RNA sequence: UGUACAACGGGGUAUUGUAAGCAGUAGAGUAGCCUUGUUGUUACGAUCUGCUGAGAUUAAGCCUUUGUUGUCUGAUUUGU
RNA sequence: GAAUGUUACCGCAAUAGUAAUUGAACUUAGUACGAGAGGAACAGUUCAUUCGGAUAAUUGGUUUUUGCGGCUGUCUGAUCAGGCAUUGCCGCGAAGCUACCAUCCGCUGGAUUAUGGCUGAACGCCUCUAAGUCAGAAUCCAUGCUAGAACGCGGUGAUUUC
RNA sequence: GCAGUCAAGCGUUCAUAGCGACAUUGCUUUUUGAUUCUUCGAUGUCGGCUCUUCCUAUCAUACCGAAGCAGAAUUCGGUAA
RNA sequence: GUGAACAGCCUCUAGUUGAUAGAAUAAUGUAGAUAAGGGAAGUCGGCAAAAUAGAUCCGUAACUUCGGGAUAAGGAUUGGC
């Protein structure tokens, strides 16, 4: 879909931004079910 | 789903989300919502 | 950065480039500082080596005492210009370059900072917090 | 962040902390004076409503009445304004401030309980404190009885009892005027 | 998380968003975009600018009924008498007569 | 021949910075006629203010749509 | 892109390519070692350099959105609204493109080299070596990642009557 | 230009940790010579810029063996491009 | 008309509207522009480009053949009504 920003506590010990709102930014993936259609079988050879 | 099993720190972290930005793309969002909007502009020569 | 930096720098934009000239922010005598290398800094064909706030370079004094001029000696970036970016998110620039003369274990040959002074530097380097009015 | 809760009816105060950023997040962006409802901030002040009027800010820096503003600034103060007692007749000093509008760098906010909620506050609405002083001018002693100019103030003046090991001792005012 | 405002303009500026600006004597400007912060650059006046807050404000824009009266007063009205005298005989005392 | 498709139109989202028109005891001022002013009157005046965050533009690779109008069998070729 | 019945969908994997690099701070630790002066490292943590592959939420750059406004000179009698000045000029400017000027991401198994070893004869002793064997590197093979042989291949759908 | 063999010496003592005279065996073809085979009915000079790839006689980085290696630093050597 | 102007830019009279055309807007070009921070570090070399500019007022060094150097340099101002 797109992209947006966020805004999060963060947790790293150890790091200067320990414990600090960092912003950050993410993808949107349109995400509705799938639906189930089939199956498919496949068997080990020499050849693959 | 990924091919290993990481341990990273960066992965493992637990996130939780603060806020998510939501103001329009489609130029310099000053908004979140209609509702904020209205807030601080008031009444339009539009409008009720 | 280096030697007597306790602590690390998350990456600044890079804003100061061999032969940039910033304002001498002490009161050492000197008034502008030439910048001729960055600490620390790696290598690539043709890259100028490039300082950030709170970078050590390696500078001369162009204008200034006669006393500090015509050598080459450590100073430190406390304000930057160029924009950049921390990770609470915000894009800032002060309004001028400066940096203020230093000795290679990040002492200050002056005893005051004219000015602000960036956080990212105050955090690196104790002497510069101490000589510090605003910082940030 | 600390509430401190007066009850001026009763005389009363005690104060209250809250650890709840959503519950302390009502007080936000409110300034001195605007009146707030209760069940939001607690369910034990469930209809109680609270005028805010003042507080300080860690660091210890008070709020003050009509700057706006919600962050700190340096002001120069004068005579009879809040957050600063001169030294010396003509003396103004420049002083930091913190703003009037509410946040979360407060330590403490000062509420005053305008009117009462639906449940006591113990140590608020439970008990009640008298007034230190009485009427000392003539006419105010009047007023505090209803009396017109013809009943002679003398007795009507309050009297405060103090005891001496075994000797009871009264005293009264001085009235003047 | 805090809602900035802008400097110029007085926009609200939610996070990383806009720029902000540390000026020669540490006073901190904020814009939250590049035409608040020409408009600032090129030594323009926001109380001359029409679409700004602070113009508006000068110009008493659309405010209404923030000039609208309102209903807020208490309603008290009691003794506490004075303290060291028995608060007992100062309701019986108080009799008046007119 | 349908949760169709398109062209408009509507609403959102953006950009700019307050449209044309009209009105005004706002305006350095200026003319003209007298009944020569106890705001005299009639008009003119860069700009200002009000209606007016208005007007304009906004998919051409933004979003949306109960509205309107329209479109929905031409051509060629393929086999173990 | 012809031809291997047609057409469509989903896949296999021969062969070929292949990628990650280096530093510092903290901590270890003022420790081990040392008369003293001095003074490490493994495990752990935070960042960085060089390189690469993307991406455009944010910030920045670009402007024929010739979108909105402003300006000069002229021309349309004035007004409104406009034309011309090889894109007249100026401020702002969405969208797209885009930058260590912006953000995000860069996998873990095996087998080996040097070398140190086991057991162990030759040679009653002794030997890591002769047989056999353990441990082992920014190496190598795979995992992973990119093509996919247009003369390598599998599974599956539908397959024309004037 | 690079690498060996012998080992008298150097290295407080001690040939060979690290070196190494007198001699002497080689390798290399980015030095310079020597030659004149190809090109004089023409194969565009020097350097730089850009960009690929290759070699190893390895400067750094990985893992090692040695030291006149206490530590820290360094030097010698191996597998390594 | 603007303007110092036979300049540039717009216009009247007169004259042209001739120069293969259509559809797209990949790379690389030619010609025209812009770029954050730095500011010649690029390069044989500031090559190219950028910067400056009109008019009024103020202010103007070395040196000199006393004529200059000189718009030296450096500044302020500029619309409409
Ligand atoms: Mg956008
Ligand atoms: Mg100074
Ligand atoms: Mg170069
Ligand atoms: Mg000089
Ligand atoms: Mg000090
Ligand atoms: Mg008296
Ligand atoms: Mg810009
Ligand atoms: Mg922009
Ligand atoms: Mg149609
Ligand atoms: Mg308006
Ligand atoms: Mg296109
Ligand atoms: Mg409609
Ligand atoms: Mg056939
Ligand atoms: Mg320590
Ligand atoms: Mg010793
Ligand atoms: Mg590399
Ligand atoms: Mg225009
Ligand atoms: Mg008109
Ligand atoms: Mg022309
Ligand atoms: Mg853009
Ligand atoms: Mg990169
Ligand atoms: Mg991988
Ligand atoms: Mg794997
Ligand atoms: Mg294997
Ligand atoms: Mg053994
Ligand atoms: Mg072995
Ligand atoms: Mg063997
Ligand atoms: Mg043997
Ligand atoms: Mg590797
Ligand atoms: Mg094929
Ligand atoms: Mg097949
Ligand atoms: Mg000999
Ligand atoms: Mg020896
Ligand atoms: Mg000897
Ligand atoms: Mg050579
Ligand atoms: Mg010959
Ligand atoms: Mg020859
Ligand atoms: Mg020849
Ligand atoms: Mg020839
Ligand atoms: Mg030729
Ligand atoms: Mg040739
Ligand atoms: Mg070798
Ligand atoms: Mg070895
Ligand atoms: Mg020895
Ligand atoms: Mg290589
Ligand atoms: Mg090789
Ligand atoms: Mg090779
Ligand atoms: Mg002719
Ligand atoms: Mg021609
Ligand atoms: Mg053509
Ligand atoms: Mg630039
Ligand atoms: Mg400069
Ligand atoms: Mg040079
Ligand atoms: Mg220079
Ligand atoms: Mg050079
Ligand atoms: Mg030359
Ligand atoms: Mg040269
Ligand atoms: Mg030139
Ligand atoms: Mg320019
Ligand atoms: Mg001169
Ligand atoms: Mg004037």
């Amino acid at each position: 879909a797109g992209m947006t920003t966020i805004v999060r506590d963060l947790d790293r010990p150890g790091s200067k931004f320990h414990k600090r709102e960092v912003v950050e930014a993410v993808t949107v993936v349109d995400t509705p079910p799938v639906v189930v259609v089939g199956v498919v079988g496949y068997v080990e050879t020499p050849r693959g | 789903k990924s091919l290993y099993t990481n341990t990273s720190r960066k992965a493992l972290e637990e996130v939780s989300l603060k806020w998510i930005d939501t103001a329009s793309k489609f130029g310099k969002g000053r908004f979140q919502t209609p509702a904020e909007k209205h807030a601080f502009m008031g009444t339009l020569k539009k409008d009720l | 950065s280096g030697n007597g930096a306790q602590g690390t720098k998350f990456r600044i934009s890079l804003g100061l480039p061999v032969g940039a000239i910033m304002n001498c922010a002490d009161n050492s005598g000197a008034r502008n500082l030439y910048i001729i290398a960055v600490k620390g800094s790696g290598s690539r064909l043709n890259r100028l080596p490039a300082a950030s706030l709170g970078d050590m370079v390696m500078a001369t004094v162009k204008k200034g005492k006669p006393e500090l001029r015509k050598k080459v000696m450590p100073a430190i970036v406390v304000r930057q210009a160029k924009s950049w970016r921390r990770r609470d998110g915000v894009f800032l620039y002060f309004e001028d370059n400066a940096g203020v003369i230093a000795n290679p274990k990040g002492e200050m040959k002056g005893s005051a900072i004219t000015g602000p002074v960036g956080k990212e530097c105050a955090d690196l380097w104790p002497r510069v917090a101490s000589n510090s009015g605003v910082v940030v | 962040m600390k509430l401190n809760i007066s009850y001026p009816v009763n005389g009363s105060q005690k104060t209250f902390e809250i650890d709840d950023e959503h519950r302390i997040r009502v007080f936000f962006d409110k300034r001195i004076g605007q009146e707030v409802d209760g069940e939001a901030v607690g369910d034990e002040f469930k209809g109680y409503v609270f005028k805010i009027s003042g507080g300080n800010d860690k660091q210890g820096f008070p709020m003050k009445q009509g700057v706006l503003l919600p962050t700190r600034i340096k002001l120069l103060l004068t005579k009879n304004v809040s957050c600063y007692r001169p030294r010396r007749d003509g003396e103004r000093k420049r002083k930091s401030v913190r703003g009037a509008i509410v946040g979360p760098d407060l330590a403490v906010l000062a509420l005053v309980i305008v009117k009462k909620g639906e449940q006591e506050l113990e140590g608020l609405t439970d008990t009640t404190v008298p007034k230190r002083l009485g009427p000392k001018r003539a006419n105010n002693i009047r007023k505090f009885f209803g009396l017109s100019k013809e009943d002679d103030v003398r007795d009507f003046v309050i009297r405060r009892e103090v005891t001496k090991g075994e000797k009871t001792y009264t005293k009264a005012p001085k009235i003047q005027r | 998380m805090k809602v900035e405002i802008d400097s110029f303009s007085g926009a609200k500026i939610y996070p990383g968003r806009g720029t902000l600006f540390v000026r020669g004597d540490s006073k901190i400007f904020r814009f939250q975009n590049s035409k608040s912060a020409s408009l600032f650059k090129q030594r323009k006046n926001p109380r001359r600018i029409a679409w700004t807050v602070l113009f508006r404000k000068h110009h008493k824009k659309g405010i209404t009924e923030e000039v609208a009266k309102k209903r807020s007063r208490k309603t008290v009205k009691a003794q506490r008498p004075i303290t060291g005298a028995s608060l007992d005989l100062i309701k019986e005392r108080r009799s008046l007569k007119p």
